[PDB]
């Protein structure tokens, strides 16, 4: 029905980890440390450099002066106005990025426990939100003091990850390698929001190129979609199927919703391939479902995302080293694509900054004429 | 089927040199391949590896090819908390060709039932249960013997394991003695000869055969076993008889299609120089005397002995660096005199 942000001023209380980890609120606030303003996405780092309290970790040895803070905890906490939800909506507390370890509540409820940075966390508070003004608030603990929570196998220690990388779900290089410095950090590095689901939802839509074709434009998609549908809403929904390309309408498919999960297959002409860069032209058609009242035409959900009837093929050699590393080829539509291109490495070492590099950083790939880009483990 | 022993073992066997094989904890049987008992198993099995993995005398891990237990559960518990160390899933004349045809270079030996020595009884049985033969009958055990022989429940039969001990005595001597210091040492000759036997034909065999562990060396109860010492120390013939030829470097004689074959065999990194002599016990004639060249870790032939004429027993003196070392070989076929034998064994002056 609607995402309400909550990305801006928070309001970010850190303090050394005691001995026994703070969970909860009465804790956070009960522990002695400084309240400042911080920004979300963001990183702590840089609401304290905003602060005044940590000098510029790019210059000279200033990297090192955040040593202490890997074992501090970070305590986000802001207000919010409930959304409107009706019967059957569900109201979504979404977070793009939790680093890492915290406990989340919405009004003294803790609704939820994240420790995964690189995921997405969403919590259900529809039954824990009030009318009228609401709380949010994040305890993050050391993630390098969570380590000491596990037994390391002997292939885990003396490796170039470190050891307290090995039992958490982080990025390996903000431990420190020999690219990308030592910066743990912590904070809520992406979105924040509020999502009101309605009772007839989209779960998935999985688009699936099945075949292509591009000499006669043709290409066979399949969309693999899952739905949230009250059985009061059996054979009373309907999803309506749309591709297009710079505004021109393709294919118009509708079909009655008589079950939860449908494979829908679509037999499309005049359509072009999706190619690498030399290859031909990166074809991208826009592929939308929506889930329609079929009487009163209310559009449920809709889900919105610019797909490429594409096929992809590793091509293992058999003969030349069969099993070793590099024996392969790529087949992209049928054809055996030759790559040229760069390794992904971190963007920035407080990646809440990586977004606002995305574009110039991807443009430098155009430029280069890069056809491949192997994302870093 | 035992515990698994605490440090302390760990640390003499790690100063007296001796290698440990260790098994897991499991039992002959086929065990649960669903979660709960895995993950009691994989809890046991990363605590007894971290507590052991540091000690030198530790060597190998032990656990139808499709067991969770042995194929998954131990393997990946070694594999991820001692990579040093190799894994292996492993789960009635001694002269009969069921024993000299083993095609096993490392071979699990079963050994031989002895009878305790006479202290050992008379502390274990009652007064009128320390002579086995039930109101005298020689070819019955009393309930007290049966008991010793290892019966789990008290189901009263007559029978099974405790005819082990009869037959081995009747193959090589004859007849079961009555007197009860005369069966002592009659059963306790023949477990002696058997294991003795074994070694030396697995120790003659190399490079081919590669290990031997034999069952076994000492009691965990007062009972009427295969081992060869008791629970309270009294060390059986055997004991003496495989000491001697469980030397670094031991001069024995191997049966050989037209005869026999004199032999020395070194588990040693080292060379040794030495002189054997092999004399008949009864007349006494000398069968061979030569210099011998015992090159390091590998065994040696010596020279090919003639047969000898009948029933009898040889005499194996060899001497390395001014130290003066024995053996003996009971040559013949069975059923032998257990008067003679106990004159061969006298006059032979190794033992008691």
């Amino acid at each position: 029905v609607s995402e309400q942000s909550l990305n801006g001023r928070w309001t970010l209380k850190f303090f050394p980890q005691p001995a026994v980890p703070v969970m909860t609120i009465e804790g956070a606030e009960a522990a002695n440390g400084i309240v400042v303003d911080a920004v979300v996405p963001g990183n702590v780092e840089i609401d304290m450099e905003a602060a005044g309290l940590v000098e510029d970790p790019m210059v000279g040895n200033n990297i090192y002066k955040l040593r202490p803070y890997e074992g501090y905890q970070w305590y986000y906490s802001r207000t919010f106005a409930a959304p409107v939800v009706t019967e059957g909506q569900r109201l979504v507390l979404h977070f793009g990025g939790i680093d890492t370890f915290a406990e989340v509540y919405v009004n003294g409820i803790k609704v939820g426990s994240a420790d995964n940075m690189l995921i997405e966390h969403d919590y259900d508070i529809t039954s824990v939100v009030k009318e009228g003004e609401n709380r949010l608030d994040v305890i993050i603990r050391s993630s390098v003091m969570e380590a000491q929570n596990h037994f390391l196998g002997t292939l885990s220690i003396g490796n170039f990850s470190n050891e307290e990388s090995a039992p958490v779900r982080r990025a390996p290089s903000t431990y420190g390698w020999d690219i990308m410095p030592r910066l743990v950090s912590a904070g809520l590095w992406r979105d924040v929001t509020l999502r009101v689901e309605n009772p007839v939802t989209i779960v998935d839509a999985n688009w699936v190129t099945l075949s292509v074709n591009p000499k006669a434009r043709e290409a066979s998609e399949s969309l693999y979609l899952q739905t949230r549908l009250p059985f009061e809403m059996h054979d009373k929904v309907k999803a309506v199927i749309t591709i297009s390309r710079d505004g021109r309408q393709i294919l118009r498919k509708e079909a009655l919703m008589r079950k939860f999960a449908n494979l829908f297959t679509l037999n499309l002409s005049g359509v072009d391939a999706w190619w690498p860069r030399g290859y031909g032209e990166p074809a991208l058609y826009t592929a939308e479902v929506s889930l329609v009242d079929v009487t009163s035409g209310k559009i449920y959900d809709t889900k919105t995302s610019k797909i490429g009837f594409r096929t992809v093929k590793l091509e293992l050699d058999e003969v030349n080293l069969p099993g070793q590393p590099g024996q392969f080829q790529f087949i992209i539509n049928g054809e055996p694509v030759f790559a040229k291109g760069t390794n992904w490495v971190p963007l920035d070492a407080l990646h809440s900054r990586d977004a606002s590099h995305v574009e110039e950083a991807v443009q430098l790939m155009v430029e280069m004429n890069c056809n491949i880009v192997r994302c870093w483990g | 089927g035992n515990v698994y022993e605490d440090t302390h073992f760990f640390e003499l066997c790690d100063k007296y040199g001796i290698m440990v094989w260790q098994d897991f904890a499991m039992g002959c049987g086929n065990y649960s391949q669903r979660d709960n008992f895995a993950a009691a198993l994989e809890k046991e099995a990363i605590s007894v590896v971290v507590k052991l993995r540091n000690h030198p005398s530790l060597i190998l891990w032990s656990g139808p090819n499709n067991d969770r237990v042995s194929r998954q559960v131990l393997s990946r518990v070694i594999y991820e908390f001692d990579p040093t160390r190799p894994y292996l899933p492993s789960s009635g004349y001694y002269k009969d060709p069921f024993y000299t045809e083993n095609p096993s270079q490392f071979v699990s030996q079963i050994g031989y039932h002895g009878c305790p020595n006479r202290e050992t009884l008379e502390r274990m049985f009652s007064p009128d249960s320390v002579n086995p033969w039930q109101n005298g009958v020689v070819g019955m055990w009393n309930d007290e013997w049966q008991t010793k022989a290892n019966r789990i429940y008290d189901d009263k039969f007559q029978g099974g394991r405790n005819d082990l001990m009869t037959n081995q005595v009747r193959i090589i001597f004859g007849e079961v003695p009555a007197d009860l210091d005369d069966f002592i040492f009659a059963s306790q000759s023949v477990q002696a000869e058997a294991m003795k036997f074994f070694v030396e034909l697995w120790r003659g065999r190399r490079p081919y055969r590669t290990g031997i562990i034999w069952w076994n060396i000492r009691d965990g109860w007062p009972l009427l076993s295969d081992a060869i010492s008791d629970y309270w120390g009294g060390k059986k013939q055997a004991f003496y008889y495989m000491q001697n030829v469980h030397h670094d470097v031991c001069c024995l004689i191997n049966p050989a299609a037209n005869g026999y074959m004199l032999k020395v065999d070194n588990n040693t990194l080292k060379d040794f120089e030495g002189v054997v002599e092999v004399k008949d016990v009864a007349s006494g004639k000398q069968v061979f005397k030569g210099k011998f060249v015992s090159k390091a870790n590998q065994m040696s032939e010596i020279a090919t002995l003639p047969m000898q004429k009948g029933q009898g027993m040889l005499v194996i003196s060899y001497r390395i660096e001014g130290n003066e070392y024995f053996n003996h070989y009971l040559y013949g076929e069975p059923p032998y005199k257990l008067d003679q034998y106990r004159k061969w064994v006298k006059k032979c002056g190794i033992y008691e």
